[PDB]
């Protein structure tokens, strides 16, 4: 039950929550700053 | 300024891979972190 929680926990970090990518990197740089900042609240709101 | 055809050596260099220190790479659109090794196996084909 550990392995599964701590696995299932590990896997959420690799969804995009509704946006573009799962990657920092990919949002940071591709997207002008002003409008990047979109997709990392959703991401951090769904990691929170 | 109107073509396929472009010429190379501009500004995306081939440089060699380093090992026991984790840089950061971008492998075909990865755009990842980490060390590298040298472990030889043969699983890949023509195409992998």
């Amino acid at each position: 039950s550990n392995a599964q929680a701590l696995n299932s926990l590990l896997q959420q970090l690799f969804n995009k929550f509704g946006a573009i990518s799962s990657s920092l990197q990919e949002i940071l740089s591709r997207l002008d700053p002003p409008e990047a900042q979109v997709q990392i609240d959703r991401l951090i709101n769904g990691r929170l | 300024n109107s073509g396929t055809t472009c010429s190379n050596d501009l500004l995306q260099p081939n440089t060699e891979v380093f090992t026991d220190v984790c840089v950061d790479y971008d492998l075909y659109g990865i755009t990842g972190q980490g060390i590298f090794k040298e472990v030889s196996a043969v699983y890949y084909n023509s195409w992998q």
